[PDB]
């Protein structure tokens, strides 16, 4: 089982001040990416309008984002891990480059091989910076 | 493994009905000729899976002459496979010599085994 | 035994044959033959 | 010749420059002791002496090139030896230490004697003819000469019995040394200075020879597997040994293996006149398939009788040849072959094998 | 008795090598076993010489491998052996399973033997996979990741077993270290399983290309089939040299030479070639639990094979239809292996689903149906 | 001049490579036409001559490859 | 995938070191190392090669040592604890132009020029690919393709867009042996040198392979003969079955 | 078991069979290696070809169809059909 | 003593005053070795027909050896001359006797003999060994022919055989016993009248290492025999071959001396009772021989062990035989030779065999002198030449499943 | 006993003690080539210890 030294260090806090108001950054928690990002005003609004029913995946942006603008996404683009490309796909949000599948700004499996919307970690924000 | 009782049951199920007999029997002879065991001197019953108590009993209850002929045919087949050569057409086993010599003994063995099983569950 | 000693005969024979054929097939490419041009 | 023990010595030149020395214990054969003692004694003869063990004496003998055996005969126990002429002083001495001070150790009785005796008995009896001959002797000479020639478990023998039969036998009057191709004077000297000089003149408490008591008109049947055999046995007085040797050779005898004889015309048939000190047995035997033997024995019976006196006289020379062949060093034979007619009506009969097929004496 | 029988150790060596009464009619295929054993030695031998230089730390695994290749005297030779020899180990194992499938070496008297066979197979795959993960290249790391993610599909224990495998929260230093330890180890467990294989072989002996009993004509092994073993061994070593010395990376994947980086997945994930078929099966089934179950069934159904084979005659050498079925199965297995390396695309998803369907249908339908049909045909034809 | 460029020039003029060069050039013309319309930026499928270029380059490589290193 | 995604398959150039019995053209290794230091060292690390690896391959020990002194390396800090530096030596590994991946990405528009010490064994086409990559840049990208800013079109690169941009140009390097420095010549030299760097055992490996093939082929023929000979009694058996 | 040691291999009572053979050192080794390895090998291949060819032809036809369809899909003319799938 | 009569026939006699019985016989060479497959057994049939004639009180018997045949009329000493005339008559009227003969009965007799040699396990094993060793040549044929060939013989065949082989240059009158040689020679000269002719060319024969296995699982033992190309009567190693054979000598497990026999093999095979019995022999034909052993193994699981140990003991022949073993073998061979030459019948057969097949017979004293000249180094040289690493011929009858195929036994011939 | 199969074509043309000598030559050559290969492999592996 995880040995104290590996077991601790799970928090992996990353400061959030550096990211652009709307940008995608990658944090290496749990030996995997946690493609984080702070939502752009237009992007945040576009998502609110988008219908969850329209997507085959049963997920919504409001449930996906704990803190409104600042939300956390796991790095694997597809249900089977696909290295996440940036700003590509059905909505121009991410490309599941491993299969060239399309990942939405939502992070859901918008198009291609992946089964579900990208898994969300514990996006807990303490004031200025957050820990996965 | 399939019992000779069941194999013969199916074979007599087919042979009794003229349509299936006419369709299959030519195909049965064609399949047995293409099988290629006759070219090595083996009769069909030589191919049977010996390593079973029923079959072991069946061989153990063969007559002397049939037992020795079977031994020689098996040895000849082993030698032919060993030297990668086949018997010429004139020396191969003809269709009429493939006489199903061992089937009756196997059927008797299976009859004994089936009666024992049935009576143990009387 | 004589196996140990005899193995040397064949090993050396093949080794010298190959290490004499190789530097003849490839003499134009090896280092020791090209180093003169760049010195 | 003789020595103070009264041990007879006979020596005569030989053709093949081998000193075929042999010792004949006169009445230590299968007739003397209880059934089978002589066989075990013969198996004990050459094993452990008071001078050299088996593994030493046998090795030395083989180095010297000689051969030695101990054969049991109903009259005498014969210790044969055969060696180059240079080798007499050794073997003779050994033979002395064989008759005297043979060890008879129990470990030999259980490891080398009983197993060997049983194996020899089984091998011999596997032959239906020999089993039939043993039965014929049993039913013709009920005791003495009829004792089984080989040890049989039906008559258990313990080591003490064999040891006490070696003693109380082997006496000076009871052994006759015979040699072929050895100077009689040199042999006499070697024997005199060997252990033979220490044997008692006569056995104090044994060797009470019994009368022969020949019985005729009897029959027996011994079921056996494999080959069958029917035998006919005429007991004969010693003075008749000449008549039957001529008869046997007239019809066909085992010693003279030849076709063209009346008995050789039928498969498996043979005849032989076993000769002993005080009696003899003329045996006409047929062997082989039971159905074949059934008719073969009747044909042989009809042949033995109804033999033309002219042909019987013609067979005199063949009988003399047969007697000369039989007279080996161990079994000296002195029979005058006369053409006198020999009757057969007094025959014993024994059948072995498929008793459902073989005929009874009433069918001859 | 001769020293080769009186001494218990030499008695065993004799019973297995010098006097083993092998049948006189065995082809060269029966030599594969020896090769497999030979390969087991080589895998171990070169293996023991790689651990003397391999450092299992995640930050040193790939650099340690490159140190072996570049710095150790014959390290390049030892690594190329240990790798291409594993590839050849699986070539010979697939040939040994193909031979046992063609000739009825899995039938009654040897069912037990067959079972150990399957177990060996399973165990071997683990070892190979685990060893591959030790290189910690891109394909190494991501193969480990994909495997553990798939095993995360067990109904209830799945969420808990994976951390025990990973030794953490993702393929990391503890995972590579435990893989190295278990990979050094499990080959010796496999040696024990091979000893059990040989015992189950010796109890009833080996089969024949003709299928009929060999007891009528059996040959010793020292002058016969040991010198046939030498032909097979030297052919094996000659091809193994053509690979190890010339084009040693042909069987491997180039991406394995890029040090593992969790933050960038390579374009495609494929196991090492010999595991491609099963991987294909894994992708043919959509459900992750369904996929893993179907894969492990694809390996275990060999156990069902001796009972679904209702053939009265051992082996295919004298059977028309069964030979066609066997070769069709073999070529579908190669097709599955091929689809394993190909991207999940429009035609290939359906083709792989059909190929997996037929792969299982072989064992559970075709072998029984064809065997029964041929039994009836044999009896009817002779009459 | 480097041998590689002259080898490409020689090969593309070969009869075998001629049809591929043809197709590639009219593909270029067609794509430029597509770029001429004012609505090009809005088109979902914006054609490109990647495939024709790949065919041409493969058919030219199959010719240059065996000969090039004889030039160096 | 699309043909563009997989990347145009590099052809098979008849490299001097392809056949089973040819070594690297060590002249080409030296020239390729020259081109490397002159061009590639601006961006690419090539860490796993130490100067000692060059002695007897493309440089005499004196030249490698001298090239070592020309660079500075970090030594154990002085006994006073201050950092100290030393001239390079043979045992030292060749230094890359960037201190860490962060610096390399910063200085190349975010693209990370991979370490070249394994680039030949870490790509599909091997040496050929590198060559095809360095001379695969078309003067005019194929019509219709739009590249992300900073990327240059190379058909042999998966995806068709590579951040490198053509580097090898005619007469960019004056070779030490007077060899002409055409772009194709430089590309071949660099590919050969990188192939050596990824396969330093190539020459030794193939020589050992030749010896092993000779030994094993002779031994396999001997085994064939011995087996056929010792099996002649069995393949020559003749049976009879004569019952009554 | 179904295979004992040499003394009793489980073979039925065998009788009347005489096995002749000649020694090595007295037989022509590789007597017909060259001619046999050609003619007999061709004969064996001829006998066993169909069993390997019919399954191979079927499987490789399926594979060729799938491969050609996949190649067609990823082209400027296969874009529409790729989208429809 | 020799006297070449008119017609050129030679009368050879070894007279000894101590002889118990006398014998005289006419031998005309050309045994089975002179026959061919179709007419095999004709020599034995002819000799049986001749020997079936009226004996006039003597004992007329047939010889029927591999390479020579003859009729021997045993008889007591004083009658010898008569027997002489008898055989002379029987041979001067051989063609007439054959013509007037109904071969039926003689052919069933010969068929019975041929079956006998095919039932007695040792006879069958040795006949098969001789056949396989010299396969392809007339010497392979049975001495008494096969049951299949005997029934196919007719009077004209026997007449042709007699005309070809019963000639003065190919016939010898051998005798032994106690009689005046001149009397017998004169008696035979007046009565012997046989056709002239050249000695038939003796057919060639060459040893061929081979194995023959008549496995009959119904028998109770395994009767095997293994031998190498021995020494013919001409070779000066003849007695050396006999000494080499006697080095290993005989053995019978149940015999009393079984635990004490000198040969090392006897001590080796008694540890687990590997073998029931064996006997080493050096069969010598006119120009080729078979030197080896015959063996009967009771335990069917120990045939391989016996073969292994026996061939290892043969390997000892070329390396480690001690002066003790050589001296024992010399003494035993001398004694065996003297035993074989005791009976007048045996002496006559030996005289005929030697005079016909080698032309000259070494007296027993000369043979003893020749044997006593053997040293251990001579025996080891012979072992190197003829036993060490030479092809072997094998034969077996029953329960020979454990008799490993040729290569094992053959390779045992050279392992140290 | 009986007529053996004719091996004339199978028989070797070479001398009785010569063919076995040649067999010895090639078996020993195989043994010593194998010894040389084993020496090379073992030396290569043990050189890693250095
Ligand atoms: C300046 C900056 C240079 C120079 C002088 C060279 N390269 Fe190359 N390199 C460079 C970049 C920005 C990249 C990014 C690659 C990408 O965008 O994916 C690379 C990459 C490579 C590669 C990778 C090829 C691949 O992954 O398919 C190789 C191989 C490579 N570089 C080799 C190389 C060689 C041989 C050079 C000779 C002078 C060379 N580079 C020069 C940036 C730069
Ligand atoms: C049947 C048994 C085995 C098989 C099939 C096998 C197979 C493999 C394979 C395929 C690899 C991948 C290596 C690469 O791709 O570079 C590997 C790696 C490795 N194996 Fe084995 N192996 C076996 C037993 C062993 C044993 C007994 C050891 C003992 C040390 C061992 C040690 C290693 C090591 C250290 C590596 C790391 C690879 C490297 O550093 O290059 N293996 N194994
Ligand atoms: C290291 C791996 C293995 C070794 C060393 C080994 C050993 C052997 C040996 C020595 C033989 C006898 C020669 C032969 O029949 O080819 C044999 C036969 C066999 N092999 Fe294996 N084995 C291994 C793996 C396997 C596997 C994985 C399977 C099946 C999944 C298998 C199935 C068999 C069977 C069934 C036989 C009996 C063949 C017959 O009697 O016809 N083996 N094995
Ligand atoms: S890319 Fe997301 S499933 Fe493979």
């Amino acid at each position: 089982a995880a040995s104290a030294d590996v077991l601790a260090m799970a928090k992996v806090e990353v400061k959030l001040g550096a990211i652009p108001e709307g940008k995608n950054v990658i944090i290496k928690w749990q030996g995997k990416p946690v493609f984080i990002r702070h939502r752009t005003a237009d992007e945040i609004e576009e998502a609110n309008q988008v219908d969850i029913k329209t997507l085959r995946d049963p997920q919504n942006d409001a449930d996906r984002v704990k803190k409104p603008e600042w939300l956390i996404m796991l790095g694997i683009c597809t249900h089977l891990g696909c290295v996440p490309i940036g700003e590509a796909g059905d909505f121009g949000g991410w490309f599941c480059p491993c299969h060239g599948s399309h990942y939405d700004i939502s992070g859901r499996i918008r198009k291609g091989p992946a089964p579900l919307n990208l898994e969300i970690p514990e996006y807990d924000f303490t004031d200025d910076e957050t820990l996965l | 493994v399939q019992s000779m009782t069941s194999v013969v049951k199916a074979a007599n199920f087919i042979l009794a009905r003229p349509t299936l007999s006419k369709i299959i029997t030519p195909l049965a002879q064609k399949f047995t000729a293409y099988a290629g065991y006759r070219e090595m001197g083996l009769k069909f019953n030589d191919l049977l899976l010996e390593e079973t108590p029923i079959m072991q009993t069946a061989i153990k209850r063969l007559p002397s002459e049939l037992n020795y002929s079977r031994n020689f045919r098996i040895l000849t087949a082993h030698q032919l496979a060993l030297s990668h050569q086949l018997l010429p057409a004139e020396k191969a086993v003809k269709p009429e010599e493939d006489d199903n010599y061992l089937i009756p003994y196997i059927l008797e063995a299976e009859k004994e085994a089936f009666e024992k099983a049935e009576l143990d569950n009387i | 035994a004589t196996i140990f000693g005899g193995a040397f005969a064949f090993q050396g024979f093949f080794d010298v044959a190959v290490n004499k054929w190789w530097e003849e097939h490839n003499k134009a490419k090896l280092w020791k033959n090209v180093k003169g041009k760049f010195l | 010749s003789s020595i103070p023990n009264s041990v007879k010595i006979a020596a005569k030149e030989s053709a093949t420059d081998l000193t075929k020395l042999s010792v004949i214990i006169n009445n230590a054969g299968s007739k003397t002791g209880k059934s089978g003692v002589s066989h075990l004694l013969s198996k004990f003869t050459f094993l452990n002496n008071g001078a050299k063990s088996a593994l030493r004496f046998t090795r030395e003998s083989e180095l010297l090139g000689g051969t030695f055996e101990s054969k049991v005969t109903r009259d005498a126990l014969i210790l044969n030896t055969t060696f180059l002429k240079q080798d007499l002083p050794y073997y003779v001495e050994a033979l002395g230490n064989v008759v005297s001070n043979t060890q008879f150790a129990p470990h030999e009785f259980n490891e080398i004697v009983l197993p060997t005796a049983n194996a020899e008995t089984k091998l011999a009896n596997a032959n239906p003819a020999f089993k039939g001959v043993e039965k014929l002797h049993e039913i013709t000479f009920r005791r003495g000469l009829g004792n089984p020639l080989f040890y049989n478990e039906s008559t258990p023998i313990k080591l003490e019995e064999v040891a006490q039969f070696s003693k109380e036998q082997f006496s000076g009057e009871n052994i006759s040394i015979v040699a072929e191709g050895a100077n009689e004077e040199d042999l006499t000297k070697f024997v005199s200075e060997s252990a033979f000089c220490y044997l008692p003149s006569s056995s104090s408490n044994g060797a009470k020879a019994l009368p022969t008591n020949t019985f005729t008109g009897q029959e027996a049947r011994v079921p056996s597997s494999g080959a069958s055999s029917a035998l006919i046995g005429i007991p004969v007085k010693p003075a008749d040994f000449g008549k039957y040797e001529v008869l046997s050779a007239a019809i066909g005898t085992s010693t003279l293996p030849s076709t063209s004889t009346p008995l050789a015309q039928i498969p498996g048939a043979t005849s032989h006149l076993y000769k002993y000190q005080d009696a003899g047995l003329f045996v006409i035997s047929v062997s082989g398939e039971a159905s074949q033997v059934a008719q073969g024995i009747k044909q042989a019976k009809s042949v033995a009788e109804s033999v033309s006196s002219s042909a019987l006289s013609e067979a005199v020379k063949a009988a003399e040849l047969s007697v000369a062949l039989q007279s080996t060093v161990d079994s000296p034979l002195n029979v005058k072959v006369v053409a006198e007619e020999a009757p057969i009506s007094k025959f014993n009969y024994v059948a072995v094998g498929d008793l459902d097929v073989l005929p009874y004496a009433d069918e001859l | 008795m001769p020293t080769r029988k009186s001494n218990t150790y030499l008695s065993l060596v004799n019973s297995y090598l010098i006097d083993s009464p092998q049948p006189s009619s065995i082809n060269y295929w029966w030599n594969l076993g020896s090769l497999l054993g030979l390969c087991l030695v080589i895998q171990i031998a070169s293996g023991v010489f790689l651990a003397m230089h391999y450092s299992s730390n995640i930050e040193l695994a790939f650099d340690s491998v490159e140190h072996i290749m570049r710095d150790v005297n014959a390290g390049w030779l030892i690594r190329y052996i240990h790798a291409n020899g594993a590839s050849f180990f699986f070539i010979c194992m697939y040939l040994h399973i193909g031979k046992a499938l063609y000739y009825g070496s899995y039938k009654q008297p040897r069912v037990m033997l067959w079972v150990i066979g399957v177990v060996i197979f399973i165990l071997t795959m683990a070892i190979a996979f685990m060893g591959y993960c030790l290189v910690y290249g891109q394909m190494s790391h991501w193969g480990a990741t994909v495997i553990t993610n798939l095993l995360s599909a067990i109904p209830f224990i799945g969420n808990d077993i994976v951390p025990f495998i990973w030794g953490g929260f993702s393929v990391s230093n503890p995972t590579i270290q435990r893989f190295f330890a278990l990979h050094f180890l499990l080959p010796f467990i496999l040696a024990a399983l091979v000893c059990m294989h040989l015992m189950a072989l010796h109890v009833h002996g080996s089969s024949n290309p003709v299928g009929i009993t060999g007891n009528i004509d059996r040959l010793p092994m020292h002058p016969y089939f040991i010198f046939k073993d030498l032909i097979t061994v030297f052919v094996f070593l000659l091809i193994f040299s053509l690979f190890v010395f010339y084009s040693p990376n042909t069987l491997g994947h180039p991406d394995n030479y890029i040090p593992g980086n969790p933050m960038v997945t390579p374009p495609s994930i494929v196991p090492e070639w010999y595991l491609l078929p099963f991987y294909a099966i894994l992708r043919s089934i959509p459900d992750k639990l369904g996929g893993v179950i179907a894969m492990f069934g694809a390996i275990l159904i060999l156990l069902s094979l001796p009972y679904t084979d209702r053939s009265i005659i051992r082996g295919n050498s004298f059977k028309v239809l069964s030979k066609l079925a066997f070769y069709l199965f073999v070529f579908n297995f190669i097709l599955l292996g091929n689809l394993g390396q190909l991207h999940v695309e429009v035609p290939y998803i359906q083709l792989g689903q059909f190929a997996t369907a037929y792969y299982f249908a072989h064992y559970i339908i075709v072998v029984p149906v064809i065997s029964t049909l041929e039994n009836i045909l044999y009896y009817i034809g002779t009459q | 001049a480097d041998p590689l460029d002259t080898l490409r020039e020689e090969c593309t003029k070969t009869a075998a490579c001629k049809p591929f060069d043809h197709h590639f050039h009219e593909c270029i013309e067609r794509v430029t036409k597509e770029q001429e319309e004012p609505d090009y930026e809005h088109k979902h499928y914006k054609e490109d001559c990647i495939e024709e270029f790949f065919h041409l380059q493969h058919c030219v490589n199959d010719c240059v490859a065996p000969r090039l290193f004889n030039r160096l | 995938m699309t043909a563009a995604e997989h990347g145009l398959h590099p052809p098979a150039y008849n490299w001097p070191h392809n056949g089973m019995f040819e070594t690297f053209d060590h002249a080409s290794i030296r020239r390729g190392f020259q081109v490397y230091r002159e061009v590639c060292a601006a961006c690419h690390s090539l860490d796993r090669i130490a100067w000692r690896n060059l002695v007897g391959v493309s440089h005499t020990t004196s030249e490698a040592k001298a090239m070592a002194e020309e660079l500075e390396y970090d030594d154990e800090p002085d006994d006073e604890g201050k950092p100290r530096k030393r001239p390079g030596k043979l045992a030292d590994y060749i230094p890359g132009p960037y201190e860490n991946e962060q610096a390399a990405r910063a200085a190349n528009q975010g693209a990370y020029p991979p370490d070249l010490s394994l680039i030949v064994k870490a790509r599909h086409g091997g040496s050929d690919y590198i060559f095809s990559l360095l001379t695969g840049y078309p003067d005019e990208p194929p019509a219709g393709v739009v590249l992300p800013e900073g990327s240059n079109y190379n058909p042999y690169f998966p995806g068709g867009a590579i951040a490198m941009g053509r580097v090898l140009f005619d007469d960019l390097v004056e070779y030490e042996d007077g060899t002409p420095a055409t772009t194709s010549q430089m590309a071949k030299d660099v590919s050969t040198f990188l192939n050596w760097a990824s396969e330093p055992e190539h020459d030794d490996r193939k020589k050992w392979g030749l010896k092993a093939l000779v030994v094993l082929s002779s031994l396999y023929l001997l085994s064939i003969w011995v087996k056929r000979f010792k099996w002649t009694p069995i393949k020559n058996r003749k049976f009879r079955f004569d019952p009554p | 078991t179904y295979m004992g040691w040499w003394g009793s291999l489980g073979s039925p009572k065998q009788k009347y069979i005489t096995q002749y053979t000649i020694s090595p050192y007295a037989a022509k080794p590789l007597k017909g290696a060259a001619y046999n390895a050609v003619f007999n090998t061709f004969r064996r291949t001829k006998n066993q070809f169909l069993y390997v060819a019919i399954p191979f032809v079927v499987v490789w036809s399926i594979w060729t169809r799938a491969r050609d369809y996949n190649e067609y899909l990823y082209t400027k003319e296969g874009r529409e059909e790729l989208e429809r799938v | 003593k020799y006297t070449t009569l008119s017609n050129g026939v030679t009368v050879a006699t070894e007279t000894n005053p101590a002889a118990k019985t006398s014998s005289v016989g006419l031998f005309f060479g050309a045994g089975s070795r002179s026959e061919h497959s179709h007419s095999n057994g004709i020599s034995a049939l002819t000799t049986n027909v001749l020997a079936s004639q009226s004996a006039k009180g003597s004992l007329l018997t047939a010889k029927n050896d591999r390479e020579f045949n003859g009729i021997i009329a045993q008889t007591t000493n004083d009658n010898i001359t008569e027997a002489g005339k008898l055989i002379a008559s029987i041979a001067s009227n051989a063609v007439d006797i054959v013509e007037k003969t109904d071969l039926t009965k003689h052919k069933q007799y010969l068929s019975a003999q041929a079956s006998a040699v095919e039932a007695d396990p040792k006879s069958k094993v040795l006949s098969h060994l001789y056949s396989s060793a010299f396969q392809g040549y007339s010497l392979a044929l049975p001495t008494l022919g096969t049951t299949e060939s005997v029934e196919n013989l007719e009077n004209q065949d026997s007449l042709r055989h007699l005309a070809k082989h019963l000639v003065n240059n190919n016939t010898v009158i051998a005798a032994s016993g106690n009689f005046d040689h001149d009397k017998l020679a004169d008696a035979i000269e007046a009565n012997l009248k046989i056709a002239e002719g050249v000695k038939p060319e003796i057919k060639p024969a060459s040893f061929l290492g081979s194995e023959v296995r008549m496995r009959d699982d119904t028998l109770p033992k395994a009767y095997i025999s293994i031998a190498v190309h021995g020494e013919g009567l001409n070779s000066p190693n003849y007695y050396l071959a006999k000494v080499a054979a006697a080095i290993y000598g005989d053995f019978y497990l149940h015999s009393t001396i079984a635990k004490f026999t000198s040969p090392k093999l006897a001590s080796i095979v008694q540890e687990y009772n590997i073998v029931e019995s064996y006997n080493h022999y050096s069969k010598s034909f006119s120009d080729t021989g078979i030197w080896g052993y015959y063996a009967e193994i009771a335990d069917k699981f120990t045939v391989d062990d016996f073969t292994h140990f026996s061939l290892k003991e043969w390997n000892r022949l070329s390396i480690s035989i001690s002066e003790a073993e050589v001296a024992r073998a010399k003494a035993q061979v001398k004694t065996a030779l003297a035993k074989e030459l005791a009976n007048s019948f045996a002496v006559t057969s030996d005289i005929a065999e030697k005079v016909l097949l080698v032309g000259h017979r070494q007296s027993l004293r000369e043979a003893f002198e020749k044997i006593d000249a053997i040293k251990v180094n001579d025996v080891k040289e012979w072992g190197k030449s003829k036993v060490w690493d030479r092809d072997i011929v094998i034969s077996g009858t029953g329960l020979i499943e454990d008799l490993l195929d040729y290569n094992r036994n053959r390779n045992e011939m050279a392992m140290m």
